[PDB]
């Protein structure tokens, strides 16, 4: 039922009626060569390099765009046929310089990798070559438009998903050029982005430029923490260095995107950084200790100190195995007191089955919704590709979002709603308008961002959120079940930390002064020695020296995200395990490996040794943890939604004003973001 | 089609394809499967039952001599569920033709040796042995021809990586020469040549 | 046409002829040569360590031929027999001193010969 | 005859050192280089090790190692008999999976619209 | 101490666990309304065994595993370790 | 030019004999500890 | 710590340097649009690429030929 | 299973073809110790054939015993005669090489997790 028998090369298949002679001929396993069409962008015809020979006709058609009839011989390999992609790829390479030594696309180039395959054997011209000129763009993307075939794939980019309408065509006949007109500055989130999308060597790197051909480079799939979502990458080792890293196209999240922070910040994994334990010098000198010295320094406090004199923060971007080492033994010797470095109010739940911690409507929900509410949030410079998911299902379909709090540039056509905590409360009731059109919704999406949750007035935002939430689901719901109340996250390391069985938000030790505190949080300044007590000790552990490792008594090194097989959770509950890339330089070790050997040289002796041992560890405490990227239906939070009215706590007086520059803050955020100079040097030519 | 291109011919193409119709017809215990080769080759597929008697109906006869063995050799495979390929090869003194012989097998099932058919597979039996393990049955002299007194990898397999784990070196801590684990100076970089878009459309799988 | 000792040539008055474009790495078939580039601070790319082993070597004319800018050159000079397995590496500021001790040699016999190749 | 049926698990000891229990293996689809398109990289389950220590050989700089498995590639063909190889061998494994794209709705023509959103210029 | 929490684990079909999905209905919004001290932990799938652990006592672990209670049973069976 | 004065020798140990070694800068460059005030 | 290799070996080094020894060619000037640079001599030197000169303030060196070309 | 065997068919005559090697092995102890010139203590090279064979005997299947009589009985033809220069048997008595740590702690000082 709805479908044509169409023949390819004598041979039947079975296609809707309205899709295109390539994807049927991809269907039976063949690939045209395709220049002009790439699957996420929109479609043209202007190389035309797909040339099928339909079979029964005098002429020649485009295979990228045409509807396929009633059922055709679509005769691919032909006498007419292969006399048309030769003659075409002779035409462009006329008219094109005479690089690959020097060119950086000298291992993929679509001229190269088509025109032993199919096209010519040898060159008629004889003289000729026109050679237009370069210019600038960022200093993100070298721009050589020598090269250029012309085939207006990066144009039909900007007017797509990264909606800076910036590029265009400029001219007529063989006299046109690409770039911008003026000599504006193209910059954004995703704007590197178009080096992959470029296919042939006029777009490349800036950082990477002219260090190694592709043929040598070790892929070894990982993925990536600076984010909420995480990643799908591949590093490129050549000799035990990481030189540059791509998308992986994961069909979900990175779609075949990927965000401009998380590819151009490998530098500061191996600019500054630690390499071996540290003895107290008792000034402010800090020196240099031999491996056997500072285990059970350290380990001679732990008997000393009982109760809850001892604690730790953690926050940032170690693992979910190295903190249960940490759990196990803060906790065999009964003194937890211990929390995240991110503020998130607790009221009547939060820990326990966390009814809308996790974003309960996926990635792949997005694009179902039709009324997408959103508050208290900036959600372009974090997590950005879920931001362009909207800026495609805006488009291809209709959508209507509205937006509170603080106007910004959102790059479609939203609305700013209202700018107080007190629309929240105004929009539990009927009033101020859209004020219905959530009642008169089909499958409604009402995102609260984790912008405005760490504020003081927290868990009121937090509950008046729930009750429209709660105000929605019990008119009809939807149709249907589909969750309506979910949240996002700015730090990448929290969902798999919170459900590990951990508090939200230092109050604890923001109460009481204990004496021995163990930082892996630890460069948001939270806690400083002056909000301690006196001089008492403070043992770091970590990778970088940013701030906290010069305020630190005896500092232990660790592996940071390429050096060790891990475990991290995005904001769907998905667990994506990352793999060794390089083995971590000088005496850094593995994190979760010098807490045995500070248990073992103390007291306590933990039953576990390897990292499988580890993982079962894991398995008791939470069982979800080894269902590697799956997304069950659990709710269970009518219950707590009732049960998160007990708290009446009220508003403020305050816009909800995220910290996020025109771009500025963008750069410069975690740790590996501080240390990398090419954030440092693409932030002043923003100013400029 | 041109210059630079071979030519061929149909003499051999219909005779190779029309005097080995019949090695599939008077013997069909054991021939499961025979192609012709496109230049003018013959490869007869033999359940390895057949080692001994295929051959020995070779061996003598009057419309196919093949009375000498060219080459013995083994290939293996992984992703077959049977891992190794043995490839018998002999050769028409009479009458100037080539018919190979392809046995299957695996690891633990014996073959079958051929050392009574033909005396030239002596040591052509020793070897395979030690490079791959396939234990040929009754073999009248096995040994260790080609490799150390050390070795237990049979190397020349996939599982083998290309260098040893036993390189080796000198000492004067007494007198000898003394075996250690292996230690490189070099990565042995790895390239990576194998580049998309499917040059070869005949030779396609199916579409699955 | 002889093969032996190796040379980098450069340009009249010097450019370095070499542009680390990285084939007479690539189709050595003993994995001698061992080369790491970075952007010299110009903007045009050179190498920065060039190592060639001479055991390695097993003296094909492999480089000699792959070099698209005519640069690295069997140069016809058997002149060796070093004491030390620590010398026959090669670096990179050998070469050119290894290149430069002579040019009247080399370019005499690569204008003899390139009309055939 | 003497074909002697029962069962019993094959598993094959001896021949490597101690690179059984030390090592887990890993089965992958690998997915396409992004700077090109070509699919023909895809289409072979393939299996490869575990990665370690590279150190500096300090008379030049070359990446000198021990760790003798680090460069195998095997080629299998499916799933099926992806896993059958590690049991025989007897390493342990962890699998992935192959992923294939959303079918999808693209049509030329859409481009032009008299009230819809997708309307693009610029060409 | 004891104690600190429980861990409530469960399936989420194969429905031989469904005294926790009675039991959250009928005893988790009047359970949790007493002890506003004890953060309870609910997980995801065990898929067979629905156990429920206790730790306490300088981190011991202490595992009950209701397979297929009523939906009373559960009611009952959990101050068995919360009055202790 | 840049030709040499009159030739030159391949000596083993002359005392020269040109002793071979790197061309790289270092790769991590490590972080230094803060001063001795505090 | 690594200096030790050379201690009575005297340590051969280049002497010396095209790091920068473009600069003392009198760049070359035409008044055309483009022109061809095949430098060094027919069928020797890199191959022949067609440098665009418009602009501040040079060609640009051909990428492959070092020598500073301008108008 | 369908495959035919190599000698044996079921655990009973390959658990006493094992056995019979081992009397050859036991009796060829004292004599390589002075055919080879080599100068140690006779019970060590006994210490290390009781040694070798405990190691495999987790094997519960036919035709794999058999492979390892075939490797078991082929060392009988080198060793008994002379065609190891004292240098392969001796391979077998790890003299030179550095012992290694087996025990957690002292694997954290030195080495990334071998
Ligand atoms: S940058 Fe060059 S290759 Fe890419 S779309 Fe523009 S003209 Fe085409
Ligand atoms: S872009 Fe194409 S034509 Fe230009 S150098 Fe690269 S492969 Fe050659
Ligand atoms: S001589 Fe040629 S191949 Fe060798 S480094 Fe220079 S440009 Fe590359
Ligand atoms: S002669 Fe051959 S093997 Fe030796 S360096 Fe040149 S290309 Fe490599
Ligand atoms: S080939 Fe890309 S437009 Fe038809
Ligand atoms: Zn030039």
């Amino acid at each position: 039922s709805n479908l044509i028998e169409v023949f390819v090369d004598g041979q039947s298949v079975m296609v809707e009626p309205g899709t295109t002679v390539l994807q049927a001929c991809e269907k039976v396993g063949m690939q045209i060569p395709r220049f002009c069409y790439h699957e996420r962008l929109s479609v043209a015809g202007n190389c035309r390099m797909c040339l099928v020979e339909i079979e029964k006709a005098p002429k020649v058609v485009a295979a990228c765009a045409m509807p396929v009839m009633k059922g055709w011989n679509i005769l691919t390999n032909s006498e007419k046929t292969k006399k048309a992609r030769e003659g075409v790829m002779e035409f462009l390479l006329a008219n094109h310089p005479l690089d690959c030594p020097i060119c950086d696309q000298g291992g993929e180039c679509d001229l190269q990798d088509q025109s032993m395959m199919f096209g010519s054997d040898r060159s008629r011209f004889l003289e000729g070559k026109r050679a237009v000129e370069d210019k600038n763009i960022g200093p993100l993307v070298k721009t050589i438009m020598t090269r250029c075939i012309q085939c207006t794939r990066c144009i039909r980019f900007a007017s797509e998903i990264a909606g800076v309408d910036d590029l265009g065509t400029t001219g007529r006949g063989n006299d046109m050029q690409v770039g911008t007109y003026i000599e504006k500055m193209f910059m954004s989130e995703l704007s590197g982005n178009i080096i992959d999308i470029c296919p042939v060597g006029a777009l490349t790197s800036k950082p990477y430029a002219f260090t190694a051909r592709p043929w040598e480079t070790r892929k070894t799939e990982s993925i990536d923490v600076m984010d909420a979502v995480g990643s799908n990458i591949v590093v490129s080792t050549r000799t035990g260095e990481v030189m540059r890293i791509l998308p992986r196209m994961h069909e979900d999240i990175n779609e075949e995107w990927i965000s401009d922070k998380t590819r151009f910040a490998y530098d500061g994994l191996k600019r500054q950084r630690l390499t071996e334990p540290m003895v107290r010098n008792e000034k402010g000198l800090l020196t240099h200790t031999t491996w056997e010295d500072a285990l059970s320094r350290v380990a001679g406090m732990l008997q000393s100190f009982q109760g809850n004199d001892v604690a730790a923060i953690a926050g940032g971007l170690v693992d979910a195995e190295a903190l249960i080492a940490l759990k196990d033994l803060l906790n065999r010797v009964d003194s937890d007191t211990l929390c995240t470095e991110e503020v998130f109010p607790t009221a009547g739940a939060g820990t326990d089955l966390r009814s809308n911690y996790l974003l309960n409507t996926t990635i792949a929900g997005v694009e179902e919704a039709d009324v997408v509410l959103l508050v208290g949030t900036n959600p372009r410079f974090e997590a950005p590709l879920f931001n362009a998911r909207i800026r495609k299902s805006w488009l291809h379909n209709d959508l209507k979002v509205a937006l509170i709090g603080s106007p910004v540039d959102l790059t479609y056509r939203y609305d700013h709603l209202g700018d107080s905590p007190k629309i929240l409360q105004d929009i539990a009731s009927g009033s101020h308008p859209f004020s219905q059109v959530l009642q008169e919704a089909k499958k409604p999406m009402v995102i609260l961002g984790s912008s405005a949750l760490q504020r003081n007035d927290g868990a009121a935002i937090l509950a008046a959120v729930s009750n429209i939430a709660q105000k929605i689901r019990t008119s009809s719901g939807v149709t249907g079940d589909w969750k309506v109340m979910n949240i996002l996250h700015r730090i990448a390391s929290q969902v798999a930390a919170l459900d590990l069985g951990y508090k939200p938000g230092v109050e604890a030790i923001q109460k009481n002064p204990p004496k021995m505190l163990f930082l892996l949080g630890a460069d948001g300044g939270c806690i400083t020695r002056q909000d301690l007590p006196k001089d008492c000790f403070i043992v770091y552990q970590g990778h970088h020296g940013d701030v906290g490792a010069p305020i630190a008594d005896v500092i232990l090194p660790g592996a940071a995200y390429t050096e060790k097989s891990a475990t991290y959770v995005n904001t769907e509950g998905r667990a994506q395990q990352t793999k060794v890339a390089v083995t971590p330089p000088g005496l850094a070790r593995e994190d979760w490996k010098i807490i045995r050997a500070l248990s073992e040289i103390a007291g306590m002796t933990l039953p576990y040794d390897t990292l499988d041992q580890v993982r079962n560890r894991l398995e008791e405490v939470s069982p979800n943890l080894v269902r590697y990227d799956d997304v069950e239906g659990a709710n269970y939070f009518q219950q707590a939604s009732e049960l998160s009215k007990l708290v009446n706590q009220q508003l403020l007086a305050d816009p909800l004003v995220p910290p996020q520059l025109t771009i500025k803050d963008f750069y410069m955020t975690d740790s590996i973001s501080r240390a990398s100079q090419t954030m440092a040097k693409c932030v002043k030519a923003v100013t400029e | 089609t041109r210059p630079t291109v071979r030519p061929r011919n149909d003499v051999a193409h219909k005779q190779l394809s029309a005097f080995g119709e019949y090695v599939a017809e008077i013997l069909p215990k054991y021939v499961q499967q025979v192609q012709v080769s496109c230049f003018n080759e013959l490869e007869i597929c033999i359940h390895p039952d057949g080692v001994i008697p295929v051959l020995t109906f070779l061996r003598d006869h009057s419309n196919a001599q093949f009375k000498s063995l060219a080459d013995l050799t083994a290939v293996d495979i992984p992703t077959r569920q049977n891992r190794f390929e043995i490839v018998y090869n002999l050769l028409s003194l009479r009458f100037n033709s080539r018919i190979r012989v392809k046995t299957y097998t695996d690891e633990l099932t014996p073959i079958e040796s051929s050392v009574p058919v033909y005396k030239a597979a002596n040591w052509y039996e020793r070897e395979i042995w030690d490079m791959f393990g396939v234990f040929f049955a009754n073999h009248p002299d096995l040994r260790r021809i080609l490799t150390d007194y050390g070795f237990e990898g049979h190397p020349f397999r996939k599982d083998f990586p290309l260098s040893g784990y036993v390189e080796l070196r000198y000492d004067d801590e007494v007198k000898r020469v003394v075996a250690e684990p292996v230690e490189l100076a070099q990565e042995f970089r790895k390239f990576d040549l194998n580049s998309p878009w499917e040059a070869f459309p005949a030779y396609r799988q199916p579409p699955e | 046409r002889f093969r032996g000792e190796h040379a980098l040539r450069r340009y009249p008055s010097g450019e370095e002829r070499c542009i680390a474009c990285k084939l007479c790495e690539a189709v050595c078939p003993a994995q001698a040569i061992t080369i790491e580039a970075e952007p010299r601070a110009d903007g045009s790319r050179r190498t920065t360590r060039y190592d060639i082993d001479m055991t390695k070597c097993i003296y094909c004319g492999f480089c000699q031929e792959a070099c698209p800018v005519d640069a690295i050159v069997e140069g016809p000079n058997f002149e060796f027999s070093t004491e030390t397995h620590e010398e026959l590496l090669y670096n990179k500021e050998k070469l050119l001193n290894n290149g430069d001790k002579w040019e009247a040699e080399i370019a005499a016999n690569i204008q003899a010969d390139y009309l055939y190749r | 005859i003497t074909v002697d049926e029962k069962l019993d698990i094959t598993t094959i000891t001896g021949v490597p050192e101690e690179h059984i229990k030390t090592r887990k293996a890993r089965i992958f689809v690998p997915a396409r280089n992004n700077m090109q398109s070509g699919v023909n990289n895809t289409k072979k389950w393939k299996m490869e090790f575990d990665t370690r220590e590279r150190w500096e050989n300090p008379l030049m700089g070359w990446a000198s190692t021990a760790d003798p498995l680090s460069n195998l590639v095997l080629t299998f063909s499916t799933k099926e008999d992806a896993v059958a190889f590690a049991e025989k061998n007897g390493w342990s494994y962890d699998v992935e999976e192959r992923k294939v794209p959303k079918p999808k709705s693209k049509s030329y023509g859409a481009n032009f619209s008299w009230n819809k959103r997708t309307r693009v210029s610029t060409k | 101490l004891g104690l600190r929490e429980i861990r409530i684990h469960l399936c989420q079909r194969s429905p031989g666990s469904q005294g926790v999905r009675d039991f959250i209905e009928k005893r988790y919004v009047e359970l949790k309304k007493a002890n506003p001290d004890l953060p309870i932990l609910i997980r995801e799938c065990s898929d067979v065994q629905p156990k429920l652990w206790a730790r306490y006592a300088f981190g011991q672990e202490k595992n009950v595993s209701l397979n297929n209670f009523s939906a009373d049973q559960v009611t009952r069976a959990l101050e068995n370790v919360l009055s202790s | 030019k840049f030709i040499w004065t009159n030739h030159k020798f391949n000596l083993s140990g002359t005392p020269q004999q040109y002793v071979p070694y790197s061309t790289t800068r270092k790769k991590i460059q490590e972080w230094v500890p803060p001063s001795t005030p505090y | 710590y690594r200096k030790v290799r050379f201690v009575g070996r005297q340590k051969e080094v280049n002497e010396n340097f095209a790091i920068d020894l473009i600069a003392e060619q009198p760049v070359s000037q035409v008044g055309s649009r483009v022109i061809s640079c095949d430098g060094g001599g027919g069928a020797l030197g890199h191959p022949r690429v067609y440098i665009n000169l418009d602009k501040e303030t040079k060609t640009g060196t051909c990428g492959y030929c070092g020598l500073q070309f301008r108008q | 299973t369908s495959v035919k065997p190599i000698f044996s068919r079921d655990m009973n005559e390959a658990k006493r073809r094992v056995r019979e090697l081992y009397r050859a092995w036991y009796r060829e102890v004292p004599n390589t110790v002075h055919l080879f010139q080599l100068d140690i203590s006779v019970k060590q090279g006994r210490d290390k054939v009781r040694e070798m064979f405990k190691k495999n005997a987790h094997i519960t299947d036919p035709r794999v015993v058999d492979l390892l009589v075939i490797k078991g009985k082929m060392e009988l033809e080198e060793t008994i005669k002379v065609w190891k220069q004292r240098t392969h048997v001796m391979r077998f008595f790890h003299e030179t090489e550095a012992p290694r740590p087996k025990d957690f702690l002292s694997k954290f000082y030195v080495g990334h997790d071998p």
